[PDB]
């Protein structure tokens, strides 16, 4: 929960929460993993965190 | 509905009554529609 600030449950309008409420919801997690061989481990994965 | 799955959104109005009640098939009109007058969709986080 500490590496993904856009993923937090926001209860009341805290001074944190009025900034986290402006977090865009697709700027989280992996983006486009570029694996070659199907079944083997991937090459490099672009992620936002 | 045979498989214990109901469709459609769920209202939660407080309706104190003594009469007939059937929440599955309401004969009366819906309390309001999703985009009606003086209705408001709550944000994204549910933040009070």
């Amino acid at each position: 929960a500490l590496a993904y600030p856009g993923r937090a449950v926001l209860p009341t309008q805290t001074k944190n929460a009025q900034f986290l409420s402006t977090a865009i919801a697709d700027r989280i997690g992996r983006l486009d993993r570029a694996n070659l061989i199907g079944g083997e481990v991937s090459a490099m994965v672009e992620c936002m965190e | 509905n045979l498989f214990n799955v109901a469709r459609g959104n769920l209202y939660l109005v407080q309706t104190a009554t003594n009469g007939n009640w059937s929440p599955m098939a309401p004969v009366a009109a819906p309390p309001f529609v999703r985009g009606g007058p003086n209705v408001r969709v709550v944000g994204r986080f549910g933040t009070i």
